[PDB]
RNA sequence: UAGUGAACCAGUACCGUGAGGGAAAGGUGAAAAGCACCCCGGAAGGGGAGUGAAAUAGAUCCUGAAACCGUGUGCCUACAACAAGUCAAAGCUCGUUAAUGAGUGAUGGCGUGCCUUUUGUAGAAUGAACCGGCGAGUUACGAUUGCAUGCGAGGUUAAGUC
RNA sequence: UAUCCGGGAGUCAGACUGCGAGUGAUAAGAUCCGUAGUCGAAAGGGAAACAGCCCAGACCACCAGCUAAGGUCCCAAAAUA
RNA sequence: GGUGUAGUGGUAGGAGAGCGUUCUAAGGGCGUUGAAGGUCGAUCGUGAGGACGGCUGGAGCGCUUAGAAGUGAGAAUGCCG
């Protein structure tokens, strides 16, 4: 099976509508202050829940 | 006369026709030949008699 | 000169009619509520705007049906799935759901796009003689001589 | 004098992933775009990154601007020139690969 | 006070003191024109013409001789191989109302 | 005397797009796709120009048609009287009075009626 | 994309066992004066600072179209069935080769692409993915007709010599 | 308008409708002639849509008017004549 | 030139008259105070098409008369990019 007609752009930029990236889960560090994943260790100061690790 | 200022007899000279150059010339696509046939080949025709 | 007047969405004031079906034949009826419903009625009638008047229709379980129309005008309906045809006489619908009878027939008579169904809206059927909506102060509308 | 640009060129990422980077930070405070980019697992994050931080270095250095107050006006990614490849397929016949490069525009202004 | 008058083949509505297009006159820009077939003369009280009012004038100036908006027509049958295109500029005549009788 | 192609072929091809300003995506980007777009354009621009007449005075007699009976008439009965009371009015100003002047709608009206009377 | 296949290290690269086939590829600036130094970066690449008449002439370098890709936004768009336009039109935005202006456009009317080939094609017949360039009645020698000029019961030279 | 003289053609697949015949089954949107029209090479209005049927032949502009076929309760202009 | 009357759908195709491209001749011009080219604009003509502004560009190019053509592309499962 193939393509019977071309995709137009306005299609094409539809489809792509949820192609899309995504950042999600930063807050601030306790530690450091820094913006940090969180239930990650903090890639700065190395500490995790107040504790260098 | 003056080399700015020539001009020809009237009627003495005429335009060319060319064929095959849009549809509102009157000769275009076919270029008068008509549809298919021997004599809308190019080099067609039968031999004269 | 262009000079055709044209109306406003907004503009044209909206009176609201009540009209009594009893003993009036379901199409007449229909007929005379699409024109007051599309604004035929009203001197400024804008094709591309609406400008028709709202309808209350009261008694329409004693709307009329000539002939045997009570037992032979048949409503079909397709659900879309294979051998999905439902069908229900036109004296049924009277008898339990006269609101479906009328606004069936004036959909049929109201133009199939977005100001058809617009102006639709503004359709209000209820079999029996009163309506809730007397804080519009609706006016009646014979229609005897528009039959 | 209130904008600072950084451009990176001829970089070799595919224009459409790297813009998914891009629209993540347009129109951010500096400090949260580099916290953006510093996160994101996607290649052209890092590349983004390092136009970012061009760019917030000339906006210092080159015309002393504020660095707290800068901001991510505008960001975009430009078709690049295109490295033409051919792979081999079945049955002796090649088809073409086009190794796509982008142009990573970032341009911090003062607010 | 309006009126209602005959000219180039249709119908205009007329007010003192406004402009109105109409086909081209053979009169000269900034000369009386005077139109003689008055339909219809409203305001206060109406007056209907049958087909004319009786004795109802109006009266006004040619500002201005124009064309309209260039107009293509092109003519064409699809799969026939011809087309034929032509334009056209309708020239109109400007008139200020000055008074209506 | 070679003639290369030069610019006229720009020249021209951009006049039809320029022409078709506006269109969907490549109905205004593309030559090909603009120029078959532009004459079915001109082909509904001629046909319009006539159809457009049409419309106005079929709004026009729906509007009388309107006023009339608001006034006791059909719109038929309406122009029958007033051709016979010899009234040329025509149905644009007609239209017009029946929106704007009502009062002298009505007035027309009734010369109409006497001269179906008569 | 012409002109030799070859304006350039071309019968080269490349293809083929071999005979053989056979490309692509010109342009900074007047002058390299071809961006010292500084800044981000491992570099690449940028931003300043400089050269320059000009650097959006920075070596992919004159000009720099279209397809194609993206950023910004003035208008519109999540009850609608759309050959995508045209005709009518509110609202909003803007003010031009100053013209009965421009952009957008809710809503309403009408409306089955272009080409080829056919008795007949919206055609579920053919061709085109899009854009750009290139791409088809010519020349020579004769025949004949029209028109034009010169001469006119005449008209005219060919080869050749200067 | 007809001839006649000369330059230049294209056409030799036609289609349907009405009427008159054959072939066919007094079938075919069949086939083959005759005759008229339309399409072909004809846009517009009507027949829902619908080359060939009905009305009618677009040089153009108009937000003017009268009609043809066909229509006038609503979609949808006009008689709930 | 004016008036009047009539006419002006159209494929194959015939006739007529024009637009635009490159080059030659002559004349008359324009250009670092910005040519060609590119781009935008609400501009002119009955048509092909012609101007005029803003921007870009950086060195050649119009106009009038005549002449000669590698003289006009949207389709060739066309060629090249
Ligand atoms: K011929
Ligand atoms: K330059
Ligand atoms: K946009
Ligand atoms: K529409
Ligand atoms: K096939
Ligand atoms: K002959
Ligand atoms: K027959
Ligand atoms: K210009
Ligand atoms: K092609
Ligand atoms: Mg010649
Ligand atoms: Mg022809
Ligand atoms: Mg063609
Ligand atoms: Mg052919
Ligand atoms: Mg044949
Ligand atoms: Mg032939
Ligand atoms: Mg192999
Ligand atoms: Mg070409
Ligand atoms: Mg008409
Ligand atoms: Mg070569
Ligand atoms: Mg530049
Ligand atoms: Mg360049
Ligand atoms: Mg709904
Ligand atoms: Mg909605
Ligand atoms: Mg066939
Ligand atoms: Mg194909
Ligand atoms: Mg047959
Ligand atoms: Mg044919
Ligand atoms: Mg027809
Ligand atoms: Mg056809
Ligand atoms: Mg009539
Ligand atoms: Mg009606
Ligand atoms: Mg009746
Ligand atoms: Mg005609
Ligand atoms: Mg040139
Ligand atoms: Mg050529
Ligand atoms: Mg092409
Ligand atoms: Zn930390």
């Amino acid at each position: 099976a193939v393509p019977a007609r071309r995709t137009s752009k306005a299609k094409k930029a539809k489809r792509r509508t949820h192609y899309k990236l995504t950042i999600k889960g930063l807050n601030a560090c306790s530690n450091c202050g820094e913006m940090k994943k969180s239930h990650h260790v903090c890639p700065a100061c190395g500490h995790y829940d107040g504790k260098d690790v | 006369m003056k080399l700015h200022e020539l001009k020809p007899a009237e009627g003495s000279r005429q335009v060319r026709n060319r064929v095959g150059r849009g549809t509102s010339s009157g000769n275009g696509k076919t270029a008068g030949r008509g549809q298919k046939g021997q004599k809308a080949r190019s080099g067609g025709g039968v031999r004269l008699g | 000169m262009r000079t055709t007047y044209m109306a406003k969405a907004g503009e044209v004031e909206r009176k609201w009619y009540v009209v009594d079906a009893t003993d009036v034949p379901l199409g007449r009826l229909s007929a005379v509520v699409a024109s007051v419903l599309r604004g035929k009625n009203k001197p400024t009638f804008t094709p591309h705007v609406d400008t028709g008047d709202f309808v209350i229709v009261i008694n329409a379980d004693k709307v009329k049906l000539t002939g045997k129309k009570a037992t032979d005008k048949i409503y079909y309906r397709h659900s879309m799935y294979p051998g999905g045809l439902k069908s229900v006489t036109a004296g049924e619908l009277r008898d339990k759901n006269s609101r479906r009878l009328i606004e069936t027939s004036v959909k049929g008579m109201l133009p199939k796009n977005t100001l058809g169904r617009k102006q639709f809206t503004k359709l209000n059927v209820y079999g029996g003689a009163e309506h809730p909506h007397a804080a519009q102060q609706p006016e009646v509308l014979d229609i005897t001589n528009l039959i | 004098i209130t904008s600072a640009k950084a451009t990176a060129k001829t970089v070799r990422t595919s224009p459409r992933k790297a813009r998914l980077v891009i629209d993540l930070i347009r129109g951010k405070s500096v400090a949260d775009a580099i916290s953006i980019l510093k996160f994101t697992p996607n290649k052209s994050a890092g590349i983004i990154e390092k136009v970012l931080m061009s760019a917030v270095a000339n906006a210092e250095n080159n015309f002393d601007l504020d660095v707290e107050s800068l901001v991510v006006s505008e960001a975009f990614v430009n078709e690049g020139p295109t490295m033409k490849r051919f792979r081999p397929r079945a049955k002796g016949s090649a088809s073409p690969i086009n190794k796509r490069t982008s142009h990573i525009t970032v341009v911090v202004t003062e607010k | 006070m309006y009126a209602i008058i005959k000219t180039g083949g249709k119908q205009v509505k007329v007010e003192v003191g406004q402009a109105i297009y109409v086909e081209k006159l053979n009169v000269e820009a900034g000369e009386k024109v005077v139109f003689d077939e008055v339909i219809l003369v409203g305001g206060e009280s109406t007056k209907v013409g049958a087909p004319t009012v009786a004795g109802a004038t109006v009266e006004g100036t040619v500002e201005k001789h124009g064309k309209q908006k260039k107009v293509v027509t092109f003519q064409y049958k699809p799969k026939k191989h011809s087309h034929r295109k032509q334009g056209h500029r309708q020239p109109y005549t400007k008139v200020m109302i000055e008074a209506i009788n | 005397a070679r003639v290369k192609g030069g610019t006229v072929t720009r020249k021209r091809r951009k006049k039809v797009l320029k022409l078709a300003k506006g269109y969907y995506g490549s109905k205004h980007t593309l030559f090909k796709s603009a120029k078959e777009q532009v004459m079915n354009s001109y082909y509904y621009a001629f046909r319009d120009r006539r159809q457009k007449k049409r419309d106005f005075r079929k709004l026009w007699i729906a509007r009388i048609n309107a006023a009339a009976r608001m006034n006791g008439l059909s719109y038929s009965k309406l122009m029958h009287g007033l051709k016979l009371a010899e009234i040329d009015i025509n149905r644009k100003m007609l239209a017009d009075l029946a929106v704007n002047d009502a009062a002298a709608f009505t007035a027309l009206a009734e010369q109409a009626k006497d001269a179906l009377s008569k």
